[PDB]
C-alpha cells in the first residue's frame, strides 16, 4: 500500500543520481591514500620519541 | 557551589582553635579540598590539602604538624584543628575546591573566607610589578617569574592566575598557563614559557580591577605569587 | 633394590605433573578461578617438597650419613617441613572452600581475595608455627635435633603432629562428610550417576591424604614423642618418605587431571 | 615525575576501588531472564514474585538479591542481544497452560522454547519453565480433550495426564541434554511459593555451578 | 495495482543493478595491483586498559585522541585516560544493559544506549564534580545499536525498529527520523564533514541518508548477511561495512556500487568492528575469533593480526590523529595498539 508508493518513489529518486565509472572512484582512493601516506602513523610506525604511547 | 567557613575568633596566641567548612551543590566527596590563608594585607599562601577521600594529606612547611586537617564526607564538612597559634597565623583561611583528572580545573571555586586574628626546596615565584595603572578599556600585561622551570616533562605546565577583587573571594582565572575557567570572559589570555609566564588582559573593565595572583602547581607547597593589584 | 626405582619415578612423576599444572593454570586465561589460586599453591608446595625433601632423605636415609654442612642441615630441614606443612594446609584450605562452595553456596564466601588472604595466612603460620624446626637442629655422622630437655620436645613434636595430619585430616574429613551427605540428600539416574562420581573424586582425595601422611605422623608422633628408637627403622621410613612423595605427585593427578573441566582445559590449552 | 599526576592516579584508583566493590556485591546476586512467550501470565508471576524497553524487577528473598530481567517486550532480531545474556544464573520461562486451544499458541511457545534453550549462548544455562493458569487448564481441557493441540495424544484427557505430557514434551525440546536440568513448576497456586520454588531452584543451579568450577562433575 | 508496482520496483532494481554494472570498467583491484603492498605491519599493545568486571561493547575515541570512553554491562562506562591508562569517570548507568557508547566532538557530553531503548546522554563538564545526565532521549521502539554526536546539540541513533533517528538533545525529541530499512539497524556511521552518514542493517544493506531532510540517498546490498558494523574512508566518499559472514566489503559513494572485498578462506567468522588508518590505506577489522585483521584497502592483502585479546572483540576505534587503535572484547579488556 503507501509504503509500497514510497518504496517506488525512494527507488526512482535513486535510479536518477549522478553516476562515474568506477576508474575515476578507485584512482581518486588510492591518490588519496598515497598523499596522505606519510601522516600515517599506523602505515608508517613513527619514532618511539614522537609516539606518544610507550 | 557553596563553601560557607567558621570558627574565627580572637584566640589567645598559643592556644588551639578549629576551623570548619561546610559544602553545598557539588560532590563534595570527590573533590579534594585546599586550606589557604592569607594576611591582613600580605598575600595568599598554601596551608594544607587533602585528596579525595583523605588518601594523601600535605601541609605547608611552615605549619606542619602544628595544624591537623580532616574531613568528613557524610557530613559534607573539613576541618582544620589548629594548636598553638603564634602571631603570624592572624590570617583569613579560604576553602578551596580541587579536582584532579585530566583538563580538570583545580582551584576553581574558594570560600567566602573566615577572618581570624591572633592577639601578640620551594619555589619562589615573583611578581615583576605590584601596582600598574589602568584605564578603563586599554589592554594591560602581568608578568610571572617563577625560579624552577613549571613546563613537566608531559607537556603541562602548572601555572595558575587567580583574580581577587576587592573585598571578596579569589576566583581562578586560568590553569596551566592557558585555559579559562568556565565562566571566565575569553578577554583573559595566558601565555609565555617555562620560568617566565604571561596574563594579558583585552579591553579591560572595571569588572577586572583587583590583585591578580600567580600560583604553581608542579609540586607542594604551592608557593603563591605577591600579587600583582590593578587601580583606575 | 626396587626402592630407588620407586623414588626415581616419583621424582619424574612429581616434576612432570607439577609443570604442567602450573603451566596450564598460568598460561592460560580461563583458569584463573578462585580455587585455580589454592591449585597452583598447592602444586607451588609440591613442587618444591618433591625438590627439596626427597634427595635429603634418600641420601639421608639410604647412606646413613650426612652430605651436607652444617648451614645446609640448619637450613634444609627448615625448608623441607616448611613446604610439607604448607601442602598439607594447602589441602585443607581446598577441603574448606569447596565445603563453603557447596554446602554454604548462598553466602558466595569464596572470593579471590578471600584465596589470597588464606594462601598468605597458611605460607605465615607454616613458616612460624614450626619455626623451632630451623633453630633446634644440630650437626654431629648424621645431623639431628638438639634439645635442652625433654618436655619441650614432646609438647613441639605433638603439636606439629595436631597441625600437620590431625588439625587438617579432621578438617577435611569434616568438610567432604557434610559435602557428600549434602550431594546424597540435597536433591529435591544421570544426576544419581554424577552424585556418585562426585562421592568417588572425594573419597579418593580424603583416602589418598589421610593414609599417605599417617605412617609418618605415627612415626614421628612416638618416636619423639614417646622417645622410640634399628633395621626395621630405616625400612619404615623410605617407605614412609616413598609414599609421601607419592602423595605429592598424586595431587596434581587427584585434584586437576580427574576434573573433566580441567582435563578439557589442558587438552584444548595444549 | 607526576606533578599533580600523583592526584589523577589517586582519583583513578579510588574509583577502582569502588568498581572492585560494586562488581563484588553484584556477583552476590543471582541473575534471571524471563523470556515468556506474551501474554503467557508474566506480569501475574512478577507481581507474585515480587512478594518500553526491558525492565528489571530486582527483589531480594532470604538474603538473595535476585535481578530478573524481562525482555518480553522488545521485538526486534533476538539473537543480536540475546548474547548480552550469557552468565545469567537461570532462564525463566512461561507457558500458557490454558493456551492450547488458542490461536496453536502453545506451538509457537514450543518453538520459541526450542530456539532459546538450544542458542549456543545459553548452552549452559539452566531453565526454570513454569506452566501458568493451571486451573484455567484443568477447565479447559475438561471442556474439550487435549487432542485438539497435540493430534499424537493418546491418554486420559485429565489434568495429570494432560500436565504429564506437556511437562514431558517441554523437557523433551532441551537437544543439549546433560548440561542444563531444566526444572518445571506448575505456577498456578495464589501463594508464596513460586518464588519459593525459584529460590530452591537457583540454588541448585549455583550448587551445580560451584561443583562444576571446583572440580567435582 | 500491487503486482504491477511490484513488478515495476522489480524492473527499476533491475535497471539500477545494469545502470551501475555498466559504470564499472576496472575494478579496484587492477588498478591498486602496481602499487607496493603495505607488507607485514606489527603493533604491539601498548596499553592495556583494565577496569572493566564485565563485557564491554562498545567505545569512542575523543576528538584530542587521548581520552576513550567504553561501556560495559556491568552497569558502567569509564572515561578512560589512554595515555596513562587513569579513568577520568566511572559512570553508573540507569540500566546495566548498554550496546553502544559516544564521546561527544567537543568533550563535553558522552551518551550511551542499549536494550533499554533510551539513549542517556551524560555531561561531564559539569560544576557539581558528578557526571550528570543531561538527557534520557526516549522515542525509540527497540534497542539502540550505535550513537554517534553530531554536535554538542545533535545526536543520530540508531535502533533495532529498523530506524535511524535525529534527536536534538536540548528538545530531546527527534528532529527527523531515518526510515527506509527493513531490519535492525546495527550499525552507523558519520561523514568527516556530518552532511551525512550511513546505516547498516541486519536486512544485509548499508544506506547512505542526509541528515539534512532525511532521505536513503543511496542503498548499497552484496552482502549475504548481517551488516555488524560500518565506517567511513576519512575521504568521505567511502565506506567499508564489516558482516556477520565473516566479509568486510568497501563501498564507494560517488560511483555508487561495491569495489571490493576482504574475505580469507580461513576466516568464517562475522565481523564486530571496522576502522580506517587516517590515511584509509590500512583497515581494521574486529573478527569474533578473539583478535582484528589489519587489511590494506587497496589489495585485500591482509596486512596484519593483533591477537591478543582472550575472548571476541566486539568494539575498535582508531584514534583521530591514527596515533593508535583501541580494541575492545568481551574478556573486560580494552587494549591499545599502535
Ligand atoms: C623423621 O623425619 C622428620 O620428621 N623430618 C622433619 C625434619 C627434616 C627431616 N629431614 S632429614 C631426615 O634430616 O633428611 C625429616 C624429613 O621431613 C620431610 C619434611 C616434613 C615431612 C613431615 C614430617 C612429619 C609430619 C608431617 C610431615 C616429612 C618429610
Ligand atoms: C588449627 C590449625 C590450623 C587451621 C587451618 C588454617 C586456617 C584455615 C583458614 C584459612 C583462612 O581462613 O584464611
Ligand atoms: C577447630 C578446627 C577447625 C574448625 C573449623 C574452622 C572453620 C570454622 C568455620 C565455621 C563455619 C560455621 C558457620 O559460621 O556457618
Amino acid at each position: 500500500i503507501a509504503q509500497a508508493r514510497k518504496l517506488v518513489e525512494q527507488l526512482k529518486m535513486e535510479a536518477n543520481i549522478d553516476r562515474i565509472k568506477v576508474s575515476k572512484a578507485a584512482a581518486d582512493l588510492m591518490a588519496y591514500c598515497e598523499a596522505h601516506a606519510k601522516e600515517d602513523p599506523l602505515l608508517t610506525p613513527v619514532p618511539a620519541s614522537e609516539n606518544p604511547f610507550r | 557551589v557553596q563553601l560557607v567557613e567558621s570558627g574565627g575568633g580572637l584566640v589567645q596566641p598559643g592556644g588551639s582553635r578549629k576551623l570548619s567548612c561546610s559544602a553545598s551543590g557539588f560532590a563534595f566527596s570527590s573533590f579534594g579540598m585546599h586550606w589557604v590563608r592569607q594576611a591582613p594585607e600580605k598575600g595568599l599562601e598554601w596551608v594544607a590539602y587533602i585528596s579525595s577521600g583523605s588518601g594523601t594529606i600535605y601541609y605547608a612547611d611552615t605549619v606542619k604538624g602544628r595544624f591537623t586537617i580532616s574531613r568528613d564526607d557524610p557530613k559534607n564538612t573539613l576541618f582544620l584543628q589548629m594548636t598553638s597559634l603564634r602571631s603570624e597565623d592572624t590570617a583569613m583561611y579560604y576553602c578551596v575546591r580541587s579536582i584532579y583528572y585530566y583538563g580538570s580545573s583545580p582551584f576553581d571555586f574558594w570560600g567566602q573566607g573566615t577572618t581570624l586574628t591572633v592577639s601578640a626546596a620551594d619555589i619562589v615565584m615573583t611578581q615583576a610589578t605590584s601596582s600598574v595603572p589602568v584605564t578603563p578599556g586599554e589592554s594591560v600585561s602581568i608578568s610571572c617569574r617563577s625560579s624552577k622551570s613549571l613546563l613537566h616533562s608531559n607537556g603541562n605546565t602548572y601555572l595558575y592566575w587567580f583574580l581577587q577583587r576587592p573585598g571578596q573571594s579569589p576566583q581562578l582565572l586560568i590553569y596551566r598557563m592557558s585555559n579559562l575557567a568556565s565562566g571566565v570572559p575569553d578577554r583573559f589570555s595566558g601565555s609565555g614559557s617555562g620560568t617566565a609566564f604571561t596574563l594579558t588582559i583585552s579591553r579591560l573593565e572595571a569588572e577586572d580591577v583587583g590583585v591578580y595572583y600567580c600560583m604553581q602547581h608542579l609540586e607542594y607547597p604551592l608557593t603563591f605569587g605577591a600579587g600583582t593589584k590593578l587601580e583606575l | 633394590w626396587v626402592l630407588i626405582a620407586g623414588y626415581i619415578i616419583v621424582f619424574v612423576v612429581a616434576l612432570i605433573g607439577n609443570v604442567l599444572v602450573c603451566v596450564a593454570v598460568w598460561k592460560n586465561h580461563h583458569m584463573r578461578t578462585v580455587t585455580n589460586y589454592f591449585i597452583v599453591n598447592l602444586s607451588l608446595a609440591d613442587v618444591l617438597v618433591t625438590i627439596t625433601c626427597l634427595p635429603a632423605t634418600l641420601v639421608v636415609d639410604i647412606t646413613e650419613t650426612w652430605f651436607f654442612g652444617q648451614s645446609l642441615c640448619k637450613v634444609i630441614p627448615y625448608l623441607q617441613t616448611v613446604s610439607v606443612s604448607v601442602s598439607v594446609l594447602t589441602l585443607s584450605c581446598i577441603a574448606l572452600d569447596r565445603w563453603y562452595a557447596i554446602c554454604h553456596p548462598l553466602m558466595f564466601k569464596s572470593t579471590a581475595k578471600r584465596a589470597r588472604n588464606s594462601i598468605v595466612i597458611i605460607w605465615i603460620v607454616s613458616c612460624i608455627i614450626m619455626i623451632p624446626q630451623a633453630i633446634v637442629m644440630e650437626c654431629s655422622t648424621v645431623c639431628d635435633e638438639r634439645w635442652g630437655g625433654e618436655i619441650y620436645p614432646k609438647m613441639y613434636h605433638i603439636c606439629f603432629f595436631l597441625v600437620t595430619y590431625m588439625a587438617p585430616l579432621c578438617l577435611m574429613v569434616l568438610a567432604y562428610l557434610q559435602i557428600f551427605r549434602k550431594l546424597w540428600c540435597r536433591q529435591i539416574i544421570k544426576q544419581i550417576r554424577a552424585r556418585r562420581k562426585t562421592a568417588r573424586m572425594l573419597m579418593v582425595v580424603l583416602l589418598v591424604f589421610a593414609i599417605c601422611y599417617l605412617p609418618i605422623s605415627i612415626l614421628n608422633v612416638l618416636k619423639r614423642v614417646f622417645g622410640m628408637f634399628r633395621e626395621t627403622v630405616y625400612a619404615w621410613f623410605t617407605f614412609s618418605h616413598w609414599l609421601v612423595y607419592a602423595n605429592s605427585a598424586a595431587n596434581p593427578i587427584i585434584y586437576n587431571f580427574l576434573s573433566g573441566k580441567f582435563r578439557e582445559e589442558f587438552k584444548a590449552a595444549f | 615525575l607526576s606533578a599533580e599526576d600523583k592526584a589523577a592516579v589517586e582519583r583513578s584508583k579510588m574509583i577502582d576501588r569502588n568498581l572492585r566493590e560494586d562488581g563484588e556485591k553484584a556477583a552476590r546476586e543471582v541473575k534471571l531472564l524471563l523470556l515468556g512467550a506474551g501474554e503467557s501470565g508474566k506480569s501475574t508471576i512478577v507481581k507474585q514474585m515480587k512478594i518500553t524497553g526491558i525492565v528489571e524487577t530486582h527483589f531480594t528473598f532470604k538474603d538473595l538479591h535476585f535481578k530478573m530481567f524481562d525482555v518480553g517486550g522488545q521485538r526486534d532480531e533476538r539473537k543480536k542481544w540475546i548474547h548480552c545474556f550469557e552468565g545469567v544464573t537461570a532462564i525463566i520461562f512461561c507457558v500458557a497452560l490454558s493456551d492450547y486451544d488458542l490461536v496453536n499458541r502453545m506451538h509457537e511457545s514450543m518453538k520459541l522454547f526450542d530456539s532459546i534453550c538450544n542458542n549456543k549462548w545459553f548452552t549452559d544455562t539452566s531453565i526454570i519453565l513454569f506452566l501458568n493458569k493451571k486451573d484455567l487448564f484443568e477447565e479447559k481441557i475438561k471442556k474439550s480433550p487435549l487432542t485438539i493441540c497435540y493430534p499424537e495424544y493418546a491418554g486420559s484427557n485429565t489434568y495429570e495426564e494432560a500436565a504429564a505430557y506437556i511437562q514431558c514434551q517441554f523437557e523433551d525440546l532441551n537437544k543439549r541434554k546433560d548440561t542444563k536440568e531444566i526444572y518445571t513448576h506448575f505456577t498456578c497456586s495464589t501463594d508464596t511459593k513460586n518464588v519459593q520454588f525459584v529460590f530452591d531452584a537457583v540454588t541448585d543451579v549455583i550448587i551445580k555451578n560451584n561443583l562444576k568450577d571446583c572440580g567435582l562433575f | 495495482e500491487l503486482d504491477q508496482l511490484r513488478q515495476e520496483a522489480e524492473q527499476l532494481k533491475n535497471q539500477i543493478r545494469d545502470a551501475r554494472k555498466a559504470c564499472a570498467d576496472a575494478t579496484l583491484s587492477q588498478i591498486t595491483n602496481n602499487i607496493d603492498p603495505v607488507g607485514r605491519i606489527q603493533m604491539r599493545t601498548r596499553r592495556t586498559l583494565r577496569g572493566h568486571l564485565a563485557k564491554i561493547y562498545a567505545m569512542h575515541w575523543g576528538t584530542d585522541s587521548r581520552l576513550l570512553v567504553s561501556a560495559s554491562q556491568d552497569g558502567k562506562l569509564i572515561i578512560w585516560d589512554s595515555y596513562t591508562t587513569n579513568k577520568v569517570h566511572a559512570i553508573p548507568l540507569r540500566s546495566s544493559w548498554v550496546m553502544t557508547c559516544a564521546y561527544a566532538p567537543s568533550g563535553n557530553y558522552v551518551a550511551c544506549g542499549g536494550l533499554d531503548n533510551i539513549c542517556s546522554i551524560y555531561n561531564l563538564k559539569t560544576r557539581e564534580g558528578n557526571v550528570r545526565v543531561s538527557r534520557e532521549l526516549a522515542g525509540h521502539t527497540g534497542y539502540l545499536s550505535c550513537c554517534r554526536f553530531l554536535d554538542d546539540n545533535q545526536i543520530v541513533t540508531s535502533s533495532g525498529d529498523t530506524t535511524c533517528a535525529l534527536w536534538d538533545i536540548e528538545t530531546g525529541q527527534q528532529t527527523t527520523t531515518f526510515t527506509g530499512h527493513t531490519g535492525d539497524v546495527m550499525s552507523l556511521s558519520l561523514a568527516p564533514d556530518t552532511r551525512l552518514f550511513v546505516s547498516g542493517a541486519c536486512d544485509a544493506s548499508a544506506k547512505l541518508w542526509d541528515v539534512r531532510e532525511g532521505m536513503c540517498r543511496q542503498t548499497f546490498t552484496g552482502h549475504e548477511s548481517d551488516i555488524n558494523a560500518i565506517c567511513f574512508f576519512p575521504n568521505g566518499n567511502a565506506f567499508a561495512t564489516g558482516s556477520d559472514d565473516a566479509t568486510c566489503r568497501l563501498f564507494d559513494l560517488r560511483a555508487d556500487q561495491e569495489l571490493m572485498t576482504y574475505s580469507h578462506d580461513n576466516i568464517i567468522c562475522g565481523i564486530t568492528s571496522v576502522s580506517f588508518s587516517k590515511s584509509g590505506r590500512l583497515l581494521l577489522a574486529g573478527y569474533d575469533d578473539f583478535n582484528c585483521n589489519v587489511w590494506d584497502a587497496l589489495k585485500a592483502d591482509r596486512a596484519g593480526v593483533l591477537a591478543g585479546h582472550d575472548n571476541r572483540v566486539s568494539c575498535l576505534g582508531v584514534t583521530d590523529d591514527g596515533m593508535a587503535v583501541a580494541t575492545g572484547s568481551w574478556d573486560s579488556f580494552l587494549k591499545i595498539w599502535n
